[PDB]
């Protein structure tokens, strides 16, 4: 038996997967002063999904480790804080409204997979004012930018000319992973 | 203890004094009315092997109260495998003359099962750990019982996170910190590392040995109950031999 | 795409990549700007990985670039939602969901015990007191 190695979270909009190598194991999960919680039990795949874990709190730091089998052999996996590091998904422009010289482009409030009640949150439910968007719109040669504190912008376009629109999904005060991908296009 | 607080009186009652010749000895901890579990080196010096005393209910060393209870140690049973001197399994079964009445203030605690024990309460992250031991590492001892709550460490853990002295056996583990700000004391030997499950307390540790006490890169270290459940249980249903000093072959 | 002539029309985005399957060329041939037509291109031609329907027990699939995220129903995890919760009840699972004492049974399920004191009540996972004094509690505390 060898010892799990190049242990690696891969999270996205809060969908939390540890992954590792080489390609049977047991997963735990814990917080600093928590107990230590089996997931993925005696799985021969080197990955394990740990989203209802950390989902019960996203501002938590959480640890993992890989147990092997033919004390156990096991690897840490780095520390991990989701509100801190899961990458903010590609977002989607919902729509635009023109009225006369201004337009009004909206971001879609997609949803993430912390749950609350009988639901799931958007991405605006968990950050609040530490979630913004950023617009890029062109019609001319230049770019244009616009940023949003909501998921709505509303812009200053000149009359006849077509506009086409990409949003990112940014979190400013972040480090690391501050800003989502660029959107798919949207043209007027 | 170092670092901890008095635990209060009646909320540690299956902590046990030893003393031998009437002087403070060691920590134990009891798991049923004539059963005390303690730590093997406590005995590597003792000479008038019918002085050891035991006890019970026991809180603050300067008053005398009702919830006191003595007992004559009638046989102090030590693994074979055990050399006085050294740090392996570092665990002895007490087997006191006449048996302790359980009361609100004296109480056993539980001897779990060896696989509740390694696949369930070894994951529960703190537990405490008591005795009358030092305050300080150069220090005196504490007049009240003290408590200490303490998180434990899988072995490959506490190698890595501690400065380079005996081996942490598999029948040891570590616990505490290594900030030096908590650990257990040497006068705290012999005493019980309780981990609380689901409503109760079971017995996975004994206070055993470590560097210094409460020394900044060191954990404390205990001795690992669930590899002597069996050996335990086949000696409690074992007939009283000659002689308080008993080897017990382990396994 | 284009049809016989349809090329001799002014590029548009709808009829040639809304209602039409567009090449990167014409894609090109719209935007005109090179930093443009890549920011289009990367996700028009991307593809939909939900495609396949990778979420499993009724989840719901949200396509990413190149990737999808699967959000399951309540007694579902993974990344493809396969793993069912209400089937973990084994011992090594936070202890098979017992009180005390838990013992695995290959096939069936498991089963809870008690230590001496105690004694198993009708639920299969309590233990309560048979003695005044039980091993582990603390009188003045119950
Ligand atoms: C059973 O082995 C030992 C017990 C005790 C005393 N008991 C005791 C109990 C608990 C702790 C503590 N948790 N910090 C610290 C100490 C001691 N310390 S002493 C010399 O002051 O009595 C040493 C022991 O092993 C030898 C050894 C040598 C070098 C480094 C470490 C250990
Ligand atoms: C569904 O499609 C996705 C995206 O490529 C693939 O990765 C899955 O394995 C398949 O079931
Ligand atoms: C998408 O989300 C999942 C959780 C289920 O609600 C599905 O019924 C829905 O389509
Ligand atoms: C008792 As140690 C291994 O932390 O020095
Ligand atoms: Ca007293
Ligand atoms: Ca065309
Ligand atoms: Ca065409
Ligand atoms: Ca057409
Ligand atoms: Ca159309
Ligand atoms: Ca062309
Ligand atoms: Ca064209
Ligand atoms: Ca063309
Ligand atoms: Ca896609």
């Amino acid at each position: 038996t060898v010892a799990a190695y190049n242990l690696t979270w891969k999270s996205t909009n809060f969908k939390t997967i540890l992954e590792w190598e080489p390609k049977v194991y047991t997963v735990q999960i814990s917080t600093k002063s928590g107990d230590w919680k089996s997931k993925c039990f005696y799985t021969t795949d080197t990955e394990c999904d740990l989203t209802d874990e950390i989902v019960k709190d996203v501002k938590q730091t959480y640890l993992a480790r890989v147990f092997s089998y033919p004390e156990p052999l096991y690897e840490n996996s780095p520390e991990f804080t989701p509100y801190l590091e899961t990458n903010l998904g590609q977002p989607t422009i919902q729509s635009f409204e023109q009225v006369g010289t201004k337009v009004n482009v909206t971001v879609e409030d997609e949803r993430t997979l912390v749950r609350r009640n009988n639901t799931f949150l958007s991405l605006r439910d968990v950050f609040g004012k530490d979630l913004i968007y950023t617009l890029y719109y062109w019609k001319s040669s230049g770019k244009k930018t616009a940023k949003t504190n909501t998921n709505e912008f509303l812009i200053d376009v000149d009359k006849g000319e077509n506009y086409c629109f990409s949003v990112q999904a940014v979190i400013p005060s972040r480090t690391v992973n501050r800003k989502s991908t660029d959107s798919p296009v949207e043209c007027m | 203890i170092v670092g901890g607080k008095v635990c209060p009186k009646g909320e540690c009652p299956w902590q046990v004094l030893l003393l031998v010749n009437g002087a403070q000895l060691c920590g134990g901890t009891l798991i049923n009315t004539i059963w005390v579990v303690s730590a093997a080196h406590c005995f590597d010096k003792i000479k008038n092997w019918r002085n050891l005393i035991a006890v019970l209910g026991e809180h603050d060393l300067s008053e005398h109260d009702g919830d006191e209870q003595s007992r004559r140690v009638a046989q102090v049973i030590i693994p074979s495998t055990y050399v006085p001197g050294t740090t392996n399994h570092d665990i002895a079964l007490l087997r006191l003359h006449q048996p302790v009445v359980l009361t609100d203030h004296v109480v056993p605690l539980c001897l779990p099962e060896r696989t509740f024990s390694e696949r369930t309460l070894a994951f529960v992250r703190f537990s405490l750990v008591s005795g009358w031991g030092q305050l300080l590492d150069r220090g005196a001892t504490a007049l009240e019982l003290m408590v200490l709550n303490v998180p434990r460490l899988m072995t490959q853990d506490c190698l890595q996170q501690s400065r380079k002295s005996p081996n942490i056996t598999e029948y040891m583990f570590c616990a505490g910190y290594s900030d030096g700000s908590k650990d257990s004391c040497k006068g705290d030997s012999g005493g019980p590392h309780a981990t609380h499950y689901r409503g109760t307390w079971y017995l996975t540790g004994i206070v055993s040995w470590g560097q210094g006490c409460a020394t900044v890169g060191h954990f404390g270290v205990y001795t690992r109950v669930s590899q002597y459940i069996e050996w335990l249980q086949k000696l409690m249903r074992s007939e009283p031999r000659p002689g308080v000093l008993l080897r017990a072959p382990f396994p | 795409a284009n049809a016989f002539l349809e090329e001799l029309r002014p590029g548009s985005l709808e009829r040639e990549c809304k209602e039409e399957q567009c090449s990167f060329e014409e894609a090109r041939e719209i935007f005109k700007d090179a930093e443009r037509t890549k920011l289009f291109w990367i996700s028009y031609s991307d593809g939909d990985q939900c495609a396949s329907s990778p979420c499993q027990n009724g989840g719901s699939c949200k396509d990413q670039l190149q990737s999808y995220i699967c959000f399951c129903l309540p007694a579902f995890e993974g990344r493809n939602c396969e793993t069912h919760k209400d089937d973990q009840l084994i011992c090594v699972n936070e202890n098979g969901g017992c009180e005390q004492y838990c013992s695995d049974h290959t096939g069936t399920k498991r089963s809870c015990r008690c230590h001496e004191g105690y004694s198993l009540l009708a639920d299969g996972v309590s233990c309560t007191p048979t003695v005044e004094y039980p091993c582990g509690k603390i009188p003045i505390l119950e």
